[PDB]
DNA sequence: TCGCCCCCCTTCGGTGCTTTGCACCGAAGGGGGGC
């Protein structure tokens, strides 16, 4: 039945008329089902016959549903879409099966055909126009219009959920100790009652909903464990996700890879340990979904790791309010994080893992803080609350980096756990010059036209080198010319340039940077035993930095 | 009441910004406050049908332990209309700074007795989310003049210039700002009898509808060079860096003979002896180092930026300026915590201390340049932020190279 | 030949700097999952 719900207005874009544009063929299978939903939509009320004066038009079809009798209807309202008024989306998130306490007494309902309950505002339904072919041109289409919510259609799932949300929220108000998970048309309803008062609850509500116009048929209605829900599997004291079913493949394209990945980071919020930066790594620099991309050996070490990880069973448990929250993070290489969420030990909440490289250049210390930080927006959102962590970071390495790094930085309360590899400093510049050191006056200078440019140094014991660079920029010459002058010093070095970009970049501590040219500035700053690092301004005839940028001339 | 019709900037839509997570004390808060305000039909529910979001979320302060809500509408400031366009805007006084001793009142509530243009509720939504998601978000929008919009202190002027005659009336020599919705109430009076006198303006204010702050502390930190008798290779390459970069700000300062005691390609620790046309040079600069610049004036139709550097140990500089090298204030704010092992809070108390002075002195905030991640800092500010107005800020990345504030 | 939401990974294009590339950032492409 159609709810006595008020309708919500909804207006076109200004300026905007509506869409006029001619329908498609379709098979004999698919006008069928279409038109016994069609005669069966007009006598429910759901569309109405129209003719010609209303002058737009949009294209129709239909899809399978997983209900394997059932067929789903959707018009093509892309030109309608782009033409309606902008929504604030309701929908802000995805609720997680951790984020759900233990109950005695849980129900899963969903609503029939919801979208075809709620009805369209009555100025906006003459836009939804369509027509209905019949095989390929026996006839023309016959013309509908809809009065309720449109498969398709931009606003019909903010506007369902807000009519959801008004017909709930008295049965919510009336019952505070009964949670309801409310996704689309899909009712999670969990409560602390014996399971007689509890059913009477459900019927309760599941009669406002009728009143409503909500039918629940008893098909969808679960009563028993294990319930399925949101793709997951909850079970009285713990929960699965349901089964993940990986391809496996001869010969891999882009497209495969990319729903290799998906599958995995999908599989990486119950399975710890999963690592996807080789397999990702294969999709840098192609250029076609179809291409076929070969497997190199790191990325099939990398599968098979995951594919023992994934014959593993697991299980998630339930969020305990009255014990804390606890994030534990490891560190896998090459920029990889992995991280459990639990209350008692072995008991994983959730797991799940942070790769991301921001910036050119960073190091493992700052790639930490970002995994701490997700890891606090991901507690706030399923818990409202943070954790409490466990790095394997020393106290000693992270207040060497707070002190010695001039952006403001924290991490909450967190313990020390001994868990290598450790995340640490892989060097530090000296606060002072070094007694007894060589002392290199560094200085590179690329032509801005010419690509053409020259690094080089002088030193206080003599030593001079100029070395020509070709395909350059400014900036790769002062950053070559600090490259030289750790390549031929000891192992204790002063060291001065004029580049503030340079001196920018390594002053940071990088330990990896998207750049050959820094990476191997990198290994050799962690080679040496002390560095000392320098600046001075350009062009004002300082000595030794002067004579330099003469020679490099 | 008949409203004030009210406009957007020529040209702009209504703000668009998405809600962010809060933990479970600030949504239950949210929840309790709005529904309050619902029932006394200061906010209106509404739908998804209306395209205009700003984000919510709440304080609760050092000594009034219930919770304030806080809607950060700089976006629609942004986009409404000037009011000295309008000129129904509120001038400052050039008195405030100077007073014994200024405290904050929030009087913020006067607002909500006030309708807000019909037409113009709708850009004032805003979403409280929903722990685990369990349910889509809850909107509401204004039908008053709303906290933390900008207009509502200038439709409201003609109105608290009345409830204030009697108060400035009496106390001729007190000063009042109305800045968004605080006022800034200074005097001269011993420490504890200027607090009687915040208690008087509280009840004339009830009879309708922070601490204690001190500007003459507000010392200015200027730039210092340091006091050694050695000075090695490396002292002088970093007082000659220094130095240089001091002329972009005053004039007749010079580098070519503490410069030219470098000569020659030296060892960075090697102890050149000065020159006496050293010393000459030296001095000299310490001097001109030691006041104010000359030609440095306030404009009030230019913007003020704030800009903020770690030190360590708790300690933070900053300078105010209009024009770059024009500064019209640098200081040193300090950390007093006593735990002193969190960044985060310290900017974030440091950003409104400086924020602070600048509404006594000028009238309104900075844009602030924040040294520090734009994530680092959208995960934890709000958790230590204090006031009822939020200033304008950006994220930057500079190293030092001169530790030209120390 | 459809809609709306979250997540990740890659790519691209705009912005601003005492720039001449570089680093940042958000949006849009692909994938996963939900209804
Ligand atoms: C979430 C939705 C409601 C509940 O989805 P649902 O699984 O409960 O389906 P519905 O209640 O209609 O039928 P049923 O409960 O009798 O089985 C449906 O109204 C429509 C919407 N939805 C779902 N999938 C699609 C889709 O691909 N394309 C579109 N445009 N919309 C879709
Ligand atoms: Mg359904």
């Amino acid at each position: 039945p159609i709810s006595p719900i008020e309708t919500v207005p909804v207006k076109l874009k200004p300026g905007m008329d509506g869409p006029k544009v001619k329908q498609w063929p379709l098979t004999e299978e698919k006008i069928k089902a279409l038109v016994e939903i069609c005669t069966e939509m007009e006598k429910e009320g759901k569309i109405s016959k129209i003719g010609p004066e209303n002058p737009y038009n949009t294209p129709v079809f239909a899809i399978k549903k997983k209900d394997s009798t059932k067929w789903r209807k959707l018009v093509d309202f892309r030109e309608l879409n782009k033409r309606t008024q902008d929504f604030w989306e309701v929908q802000l998130g995805i609720p997680h099966p951790a984020g759900l306490k233990q109950k005695k007494s849980v129900t899963v309902l969903d609503v029939s055909a919801a979208f075809y309950s709620v009805p369209l505002d009555k100025d906006f339904r003459k836009y939804t126009a369509f027509t209905i072919p019949s095989i390929n041109n026996e006839t023309p289409g016959i013309r509908y219009q809809y009065n309720v919510l449109p498969m398709g259609w931009k606003g019909s799932p903010a506007l369902l959920q807000s009519s959801m949300t008004k017909i709930l929220e008295p049965f919510r108000k009336q019952n505070p100790d009964i949670v309801i998970y409310q996704y689309m048309d899909d009712l999670y309803v969990g409560s602390d009652l014996e399971i007689g008062q509890h059913r009477t609850k459900i019927e309760e509500l599941r009669q406002h909903l009728l009143r409503w116009g909500f039918t629940t048929p008893d098909k969808k209605h679960q009563k028993e464990p294990p319930f399925l829900w949101m793709g997951y599997e909850l079970h009285p004291d713990k929960w699965t996700v349901q089964p993940i079913v990986l391809p496996e493949k001869d010969s891999w394209t882009v497209n495969d890879i990319q729903k290799l990945v998906g599958k995995l980071n999908w599989a990486s919020q119950i399975y710890a340990g999963i690592k996807v930066r080789q397999l990702s790594k294969l999709l840098r620099g192609t250029k076609a979904l179809t291409e076929v991309v070969p497997l190199t050996e790191e990325a099939e070490l990398e599968l098979a790791e995951n594919r023992e990880i994934l014959k593993e069973p697991v299980h998630g448990v339930y969020y305990d309010p009255s014990k804390d929250l606890i994030a534990e993070i490891q560190k896998q290489g090459q920029g990889q994080w992995t991280y459990q969420i639990y209350q008692e030990p072995f008991k994983n909440l959730k797991t799940g893992k942070y790769a991301r490289m921001k910036g050119a250049h960073t190091n493992d210390v700052k790639q930490l803080t970002e995994a701490v930080q997700k890891i606090a927006t991901e507690s706030i959102v399923i818990w409202g609350k943070t954790p409490k962590f466990k790095l394997p970071i020393q106290k000693e390495t992270w207040e060497a980096w707070w002190t010695e790094y001039w952006q403001a930085t924290w991490i909450p309360e967190w313990e020390f756990v001994n868990t290598p590899p450790l995340v640490k400093l892989w060097y530090q510049l000296e606060k002072e010059p070094i007694i007894g050191a060589e002392t290199f006056y560094v200085d590179g200078a690329a032509n801005r036209e010419t690509k053409l440019g020259k690094a080089g140094y002088v030193t206080d014991r003599g030593r001079q080198k100029v070395v020509p660079l070709t395909d350059t920029t400014n900036q790769k010459t002062e950053l070559q010319a600090i490259h030289l002058a750790l390549q031929d010093s000891g192992l204790e070095v002063n060291i001065v340039t004029d580049s503030q970009y340079a001196l920018g970049i390594i002053q940071a501590q990088p330990d990896k940077s998207e750049s050959e040219l820094v990476s191997q500035i990198i290994e050799q700053l962690i080679k040496k035993e002390k560095v000392y690092l320098a600046w001075v301004p350009a062009h004002k005839g300082i000595g030794g930095n002067e004579q330099v940028d003469k020679l490099v001339s | 009441i008949e409203t004030v019709p009210v406009k957007l900037k020529p040209g702009m839509d209504g703000p668009k910004v998405k809600q962010w997570p809060l933990t479970e004390e600030k949504i239950k808060a949210l929840v309790e406050i709005c529904t309050e305000m619902e029932k006394e039909g200061k906010i209106s529910k509404i739908g998804p049908e209306n395209p205009y979001n700003t984000p919510v979320f709440a304080i609760k302060k050092k000594d009034s332990t219930k919770w304030r809500k806080l809607v950060d509408f700089r976006e629609l400031n942004k986009r409404t209309q000037d009011f000295w366009e309008v000129q129904l805007g509120i001038p400052h006084p050039a008195g405030l700074k100077q007073k014994k001793s200024v405290t904050v009142l929030d009087v913020g509530d006067a607002y909500f007795s006030v309708p807000l243009d019909k037409d113009f509720r709708k850009y004032t939504a805003f979403t409280i989310p929903s722990i685990n998601n369990e349910t889509p978000g809850i909107r509401y929008q204004y039908n008053v003049l709303p906290q933390g919009w900008k207009g509502s202190p200038a439709i409201f002027q003609s109105s608290m210039t009345k409830i204030l005659e009697p108060f400035r009336k009496q106390n001729p020599d007190i000063v009042i700002y109305q800045y968004m919705d605080d006022l800034y109430v200074g005097s001269d009076l011993e420490i504890g009898q200027h607090r009687t006198k915040i208690e008087e303006l509280r009840q004339h204010l009830l009879r309708w509808g922070g601490y204690e702050l001190h500007p003459d502390k507000w010392t200015v930190q200027p730039i210092v060079l340091p006091e050694k008798d050695s000075w090695t290779v490396n002292d002088i390459q970093k007082l000659v860096g220094k130095l240089n970069w001091a002329s972009q700000i005053y004039a007749g300062i010079k580098v070519r003979q503490l410069s030219k005691l470098l000569r020659g390609t030296k060892a960075l620790t090697e102890v050149v002896p000065l020159t006496e046309e050293a010393e000459l040079e030296l001095a000299e600069n310490r001097e001109i180092l030691k006041e104010p610049v000359h030609g440095v004036y306030y404009d009030p139709s230019k913007d003020l930026i704030a800009e903020i550097q770690k030190q360590g140990q708790g300690q933070w500089t900053y300078q105010i300026y209009q024009e770059p090298f024009k500064n019209l204030k640098t200081g040193k704010y300090a950390r007093m915590k006593g735990a002193h092992t969190n960044d985060v809070k310290q900017l974030t108390e440091a950003v409104q201390k400086i924020a602070t002075e600048s509404i006594v002195i000028w009238g309104k905030t900075p844009k602030f340049k924040l040294p520090i991640q734009k994530e680092t800092w959208e995960a934890w500010w709000t958790e230590y932020w204090q006031a009822t107005w939020i200033p304008e800020w950006e994220f930057v990345n500079t190293p030092p190279l001169v530790k030209l504030w120390y």
